[PDB]
Order: C-alpha cells, then structure tokens, then sequence
C-alpha cells in the first residue's frame, strides 16, 4: 500500500532523504594490503549504512526478512559500485572511493586483478558524465538494482512466493513511472523519454558485470588472508558461492 | 548468513 | 544504413537473419556422464557459433564497425546471446530447457554435471519470466541484437569515440522498435515504458548467468572434463578467467 | 596469432 499510493515526486524525494552518508577513509605511500585495507574497511562501513538506505526504499519493508536478506545479499556490491561511479562523475579518470581516497588508474595499481575492475567503473562514470545523469535519476537507478536483483533468484514455488514478486514487480513498475516523469519534466520528447530509459537500463547490465567480476577477485582474497575481510563482508561474500 | 538479518531487524 | 530503416524494416531484418535451430549430436544408446553431457553442449554451441557470426554480419550497424571492434562485441556477448536462444526455444517447454530438439531436458538431468544445475534453474527462471510475460518474436529478436552491440561497448584513438557514436545511435534505433512494437500490440504509453523497463531489466540477469556460465566453463576447462573447439577456447580466453 | 573469431568474420 504505503509504496504504491506514492506520487513521483514523493517517490523522488523519499529516496533522496533516504540516500546515506559519504564516508572517510583513513588518513604514506600504499601498499596491496594497505589498499584493499582501506577499501574493505570502508565498504564494510558503507555496507552497514546500506541497510538503513534499504529499508527507507518504498516497497522494501513490506517484504519478508528472507527476501529482504537475499536482495542484499545479491545486490550490495553493485550497490557500492553505482554509489562509487556517481560519486566519482566530476572526476574524470579517477574514482572517489572518499572524499580523502580520490584513486587514478595512473595510481601504480599495487592490487593485482584490480586494474580492469577500476577501468571498466571508469567507463561506467564516463558514461554517466557523457549523459547528465542527474541526481533524482541516480535514487531511481540504484533502488532498481536492489529490488531487481534478486527478483528471478527466488526459486520458491507457493502463493506466499508470487503474491511476493509482483508486488516486487509492481514497485519497479513505480521506479520506471518516476524515471520517465523526472525525463518528462526535464522537457525531454516521448522518443527522448524511451531512449534515454534504454540507455540508462543498459547501464545497469554493466554494473552487474561489474559486480560479478569483483566478487570473483573479493572470493580470491579471501582465499589469501593478507587482508582482513570483516565478518559481515565474508557472510555477503559467502551468499554468492552459496 | 545471520548477521545481515541481524542488522534488517535492527 | 542502419539509421535511415524504419522500425517494421529493422523487425523484418532481424527476424531474416536469425539463425537455425541446430540439432545435438546426442546418442541415446548410452547414459550420460559428466564428460558426456558436457561434450554434446560445447559441439552445440561450438556449431551454434558459426551461425551466430553470420547473424551478427546481418544485424544493421554492426558491419560498419571495424573487425577488432566487432571480434570484442561478439567475445563479450556470445554466452549471453547462446543463452537467450535457449531460453527462447524453452519457452513452451516449463521446467525443460530444450538445448535441441533432439536434447531437452530437465533439471535433474544435467545435475550430473557438477556445477551445471544453478545455471539451469536461472536459465528455467528467465524462460518462465519470458513465458509470463508473453514475449514476442519480433521482441526477442531486437533484444538479441541490443546484447550483441551493448554488452562489450563499455569496455571499448579518435576513431574510436565515433564508433562507440554509432553504436549508441543503433541501439537508439532498436528501442525506437521495441516501443514501436508495443505501440503497434495495442499497449497503453504506461505500459509501453513499463514493458520495455521489464525486458531491459532481464538483461541484468542474462549478464550474470552469463558470467556463471563462463567460470563454470572455465572449471570445466581446467578440470579436463571435455575437450574445447580452438575457437571455444578462444571466446573463453576473452573472459580471461582465474 | 590470428585469431579464429576475426578470420570466421571475414567469410
Ligand atoms: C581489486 O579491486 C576490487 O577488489 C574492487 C573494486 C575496485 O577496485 O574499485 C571499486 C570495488 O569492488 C572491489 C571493492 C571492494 C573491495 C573490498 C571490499 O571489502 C568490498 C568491495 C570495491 C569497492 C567498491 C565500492 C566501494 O564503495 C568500496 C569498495
Ligand atoms: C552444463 O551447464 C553449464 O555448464 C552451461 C549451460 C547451462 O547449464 O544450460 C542449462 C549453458 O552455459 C553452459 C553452456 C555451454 C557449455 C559448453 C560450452 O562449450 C559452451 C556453453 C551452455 C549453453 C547454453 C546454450 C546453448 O545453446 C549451448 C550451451
């Protein structure tokens, strides 16, 4: 009820208020641990925050503790790469991973398997860059990827588990509503409308690309234990081999 | 697989 | 050129080029193992392969682009595009993936590869998704081609930002068709935007299953289980798995 | 090497 009686604004602004926080790194030269260091303490920090974000995502509250754990549990690490990405548009050929760890790629990559992962998040932040992607356009995006996710990975079979997906099924619907009147207001044509919808959906296999390749590098450090994955970190890491 | 369902009620 | 087709011009090309359905070399006078099952599908998509080069040189736009450029998109999306197929062709088959006519099965038949039924169940997940939804040939068809000519183009001197150019003003096109379509099936403009948010979003999962596909492939490669075609080996070297 | 993809592109 509460998600769907929303207008688009009110959809807008809930997720704007809704965003979290930037967080700092640690404030000389780097090393491979000291850097996935500051990198793995710092998601673990924003993954705590994350939750709370998820929470105030309409829709989200309304579904099970079990699907609310297994969209995160898919979702999270291409959550931080988009919040990553937008954070680092202004920035061209860097990645503002804080405001106080603003990374080149002509940063002598001292993590290894790291450097195609930095490239493509690149090409990802120039693309939004290239298109102006906004703001409003941005909450949108990333509660679609949270409630997408997860959504064909729930193989349970009963009325309690369908009832569950198009409700899912009908938030996103709300998201594609509040995308194209944000386009609408910008005074973009009905043609101008779907293609930039397009575009900005497509990005989103990207990122998901993304995320495939960098929890495969996250599963090989851990296997090497020169960095300390945090506890919460190996559970969600722990998710996508389950 | 507990602490995030942890974190969600708290 | 591919910019001047109008949308029915782009649906009847698309739907010309499409490539055969291939039969499986399966041997029913034998049980399968791993090593068997694993032998029938690398020959189908190895054949498959073949077929889908000459139905990339026939989607509009891609013959312009220069043969390292279309080498890349068709590395990146091959698995992706294979993957699609299949589930198109199971769609009328629930709980089956019909590989050929010749080799449809079920779950619990390729759980005699190890690793292999997690993708099965996606790929079952993606072909209900499909059947629910009602998707249309003429549909299936432009989201086979926006695969081909988006899943590498993130990843791409001055010849080179006017070919990612043209990449994004076909894929402009092919949206221009989907909607098109939708309009022409009688949907509502809500509907239209919401369905082609719908279809777009599937992409974000035939990226992962493709991602899980390739390292179960690479496993299977490393493992010595079944041997590969050069030219398999070669797709699968592109994904440079480790 | 040549690779195979960029000669089966070119038939
Ligand atoms: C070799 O480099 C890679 O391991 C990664 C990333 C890349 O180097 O740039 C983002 C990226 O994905 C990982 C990563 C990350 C690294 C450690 C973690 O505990 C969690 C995430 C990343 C990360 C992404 C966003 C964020 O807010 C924090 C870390
Ligand atoms: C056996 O389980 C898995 O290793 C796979 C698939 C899946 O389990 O299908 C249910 C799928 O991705 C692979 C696969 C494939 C298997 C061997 C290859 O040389 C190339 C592709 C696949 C494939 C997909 C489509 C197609 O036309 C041919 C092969």
């Amino acid at each position: 009820s509460l998600a769907l009686s929303l207008t688009a604004d009110q959809m807008v602004s809930a997720l704007l208020d809704a965003e979290p926080p930037i967080l700092y790194s640690e404030y000389r030269p780097f090393s491979e641990a000291s850097m996935m260091g500051l990198l793995t303490n710092l998601a673990d920090r924003e993954l705590v925050h994350m939750i709370n974000w998820a929470k105030r995502v309409p829709g989200f509250v309304d579904l099970t503790l079990h699907d609310q754990v297994h969209l995160l549990e898919c979702a999270w690490l291409e959550i931080l790469m988009i919040g990553l990405v937008w954070r680092s548009m202004e920035h061209p050929g860097k990645l503002l991973f804080a405001p106080n760890l603003l990374l080149d790629r002509n940063q002598g990559k001292c993590v290894e398997g790291m450097v195609e992962i930095f490239d493509m998040l690149l090409a990802t932040s120039s693309r939004f860059r290239m298109m102006n992607l906004q703001g409003e356009e941005f909450v949108c995006l990333k509660s679609i990827i949270l409630l997408n996710s997860g959504v064909y990975t729930f193989l349970s079979s009963t009325l309690k588990s369908l009832e569950e997906k198009d409700h899912i099924h009908r938030v996103l619907d709300k998201i594609t509503d509040t995308l194209i009147h944000l386009m609408a207001k910008a005074g973009l044509t009905l043609q101008q409308q779907h293609q930039r919808l397009a575009q900005l959906l497509l990005i989103l296999s990207h990122i998901r690309h993304m995320s495939n390749k960098g929890m495969e590098h996250l599963y090989s450090m851990k296997c090497k234990n020169v960095v300390p994955l945090s506890d919460l970190l190996l559970e969600m890491l722990d998710a996508h081999r389950l | 697989h507990k602490i995030l369902h942890r974190l969600l009620q708290d």
